[PDB]
RNA sequence: CUUGAGUCUCGUAGAGGGGGGUAGAAUUCCAGGUGUAGCGGUGAAAUGCGUAGAGAUCUGGAGGAAUACCGGUGGCGAAGGCGGCCCCCUGGACGAAGACUGACGCUCAGGUGCGAAAGCGUGGGGAGCAAACAGGAUUAGAUACCCUGGUAGUCCACGCCGUAAACGAUGUCGACUUGGAGGUUGUGCCCUUGAGGCGUGGCUUCCGGAGCUAACGCGUUAAGUCGACCGCCUGGGGAGUACGGCCGCAAGGUUAAAACUCAAAUGAAUUGACGGGGGCCCGCACAAGCGGUGGAGCAUGUGGUUUAAUUCGAUGCAACGCGA
């Protein structure tokens, strides 16, 4: 990407419920193109996480999601000749993707002897604003605008 | 410890250093405070920012002298006027005027030779 | 000699010749110079000039267009005043010292 | 004889020269007011300065040297050189209109004078600056560069020295030969007149034509086309040295060789190379990502070691599940 700034690729609706993000988030826990696998732990974990909250699975989704989405970031520069950890505001889709991902991760390390148990665990978990995921968003928080010097 | 709510700040800014220091209208100092006595040294000691934390230091130690209007003249185009003069006026001074009063001679005396480096 | 000395001296010469021997209306505002950053070879120099006037860029960007028009003029009063072999090209850029 | 060269008259511009005054900034120092622990310095540091009060700040005083702005791709001078302002003495250049003299001209060996800076002699002065020197550093080394001090000297008077990349590396004088754009300083005439237009001189800067030149370049201020006289050159090194003379208080200057050695030394331009450059601009090169290798066991190749033999070849990327 020199020439050139490339877009990005249209994932088609998810099957089951019909958004998009959910069909990213499918895509993003997906182990060696193993689609029915991941697809059924996420649809199982959405389910369990819905019966606690008595709300749809894709608003707790999206409420959890919202609640880990971060909204500035380091960022690893050379502008005058320094290692500038520099602190940065994030763009929409890039911080839907860090979110996924962060609670993809974080349920991955949880274990909990089961993977839809442990991401409907944490799921919820960073639906009340509370969890690794949710801890790793305000370590990075912290560690952007504990330098803020070079805004 | 008077009242004369009406001071001068002379602002000497060396190229190794800065000295900022508050007097009466008459000449009469009041403090100064240095960006070598700001606890900096070597490069530092000529950095901008020594600079505004010596002009607040020096605010810091006439501020029971009570003023708040100052004219402000500088000597010596060394980096760390601009420093200076933005930090006392984050200091609650109200500044009337800055004023480059740098000694400038019509040829009175030959200056030392060029450094060779 | 090595870069950074020369930078230095450079630095207070740009200074010197900056704040005394301009007539340009544009300039004006006090205008320091944070510092000059210079390559291996004396042949290039860049200038970090750090202007007053408000830091709104329809005055910076005059101050740093005059700068850059008259650097040929500043580079002979340097090569006249500052006694080194090349005379290196200037690059005048605004140091944002409020970050 | 008046066309060359001069004289007179009226004016103009100028850091031209010599002498004497004087002014205003700034550095330093001395004495006070205020005011307290740093100042100074470097890529970093220390030597240095300050608790006896510095530095910073205001006032006052002393002294020396130089004259910001104006300032100029300006001006004057034979060159060297000349820069505040004022007076006194004085040199040259130029212009307008006449009048006068009547070749009185040009060049110039020897000779005479002037001649940056450093230096020399005698006396004075001495703020800043600064060879030498004294320290502090840096460095393999520093007897350098950098830093803190700092004497001669830089300044004045009178003598001496007489040399510079004293350069436009271009001797002086005269005539002739297409242009264009400026600066500076006179001046004539005309328009309603300041403004402006049309001329006409001096000096000066930059492009460029013919021509010239090895080329670079020069080009009406020639390195063009000619004339007059003078200086000077004859391969590089030896050597602007030796010897001798002349000059000088000295330092040294000037005049000026030969033996010997080598087959080149040189000028201008051309193409590339070398950067520990400048960038422009591409590549899973980085970044943004996902999955690995490096740890384990095994498979395999190589090195090594071992062996009677462990056949030979492949060895940075571009050898090592390679020839096989
Ligand atoms: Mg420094
Ligand atoms: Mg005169
Ligand atoms: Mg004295
Ligand atoms: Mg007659
Ligand atoms: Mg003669
Ligand atoms: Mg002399
Ligand atoms: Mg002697
Ligand atoms: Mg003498
Ligand atoms: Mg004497
Ligand atoms: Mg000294
Ligand atoms: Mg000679
Ligand atoms: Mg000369
Ligand atoms: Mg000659
Ligand atoms: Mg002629
Ligand atoms: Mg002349
Ligand atoms: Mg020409
Ligand atoms: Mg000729
Ligand atoms: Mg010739
Ligand atoms: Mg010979
Ligand atoms: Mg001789
Ligand atoms: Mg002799
Ligand atoms: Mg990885
Ligand atoms: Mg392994
Ligand atoms: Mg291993
Ligand atoms: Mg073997
Ligand atoms: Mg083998
Ligand atoms: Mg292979």
């Amino acid at each position: 990407p020199r020439r050139r700034v490339i877009g990005q690729r249209k994932i088609l609706p998810d099957p089951k419920f019909g958004s998009e993000l959910l069909a990213k988030f499918v895509n993003i826990l997906m182990v060696d193109g193993k689609k029915s696998t991941a697809e059924s732990i996420v649809y199982s974990a959405l389910e369990t996480l819905a019966q606690r909250s008595g709300k749809s699975e894709l608003e707790a989704f999206e409420v959890a999601l919202e609640n880990v989405r971060p909204t500035v970031e380091v960022k690893s520069r050379r502008v005058g000749g320094s290692t500038y950890q520099v602190p940065v505001e994030v763009r929409p889709v890039r911080r839907n993707a860090l979110a996924m991902r962060w609670i993809v991760e974080a349920a991955r390390k949880r274990g909990d002897k089961s993977m839809a148990l442990r991401l409907a665990n944490e799921l919820s978990d960073a639906a009340e604003n509370k969890g690794t995921a949710v801890k790793k968003r305000e370590d990075v928080h912290r560690m952007a605008e504990a330098n803020k010097a070079f805004a | 410890r008077k009242q004369v709510s009406d001071g001068v700040a002379h602002i000497h800014a060396s190229f190794n250093n800065t000295i900022v220091t508050i007097t009466d209208r008459q000449g009469n100092a009041l403090g100064w405070a240095t960006a070598g006595g700001s606890g900096f040294r070597g490069s530092r000691k000529s950095t901008p920012f020594a600079a505004q934390v010596a002009a607040e230091r020096c605010a810091d130690a006439v501020k029971e002298y009570g003023i708040k209007n100052l004219e402000v003249m500088v000597k010596g185009p060394g980096p760390g006027r601009e420093s200076t003069i933005r930090a006392l006026n984050a200091a609650g001074f109200r500044i009337t005027n800055i004023t480059d009063v740098t000694p400038i001679p019509h040829n009175g005396c030959r200056p030392p030779k060029k450094r060779r480096v | 000699g090595r870069p950074q000395r020369v930078a230095q001296e450079m630095q207070k010469e740009i200074a010197l010749i900056l704040q005394r021997e301009i007539k340009d209306p544009r300039l004006g505002m006090m205008t320091t110079v944070s510092g000059v950053e210079m390559s291996r070879d004396l042949a290039y120099a860049k200038v970090y000039v750090t202007f007053l006037n408000d830091k709104d860029e329809d005055a910076v960007k005059a101050g740093i267009k005059a700068l850059q028009e008259a650097s040929g003029f500043i580079r002979s009063l340097l090569g006249k005043a500052m006694r080194l072999r090349i005379v290196p090209e200037l690059t005048f850029f605004y140091d944002n010292s409020l970050v």
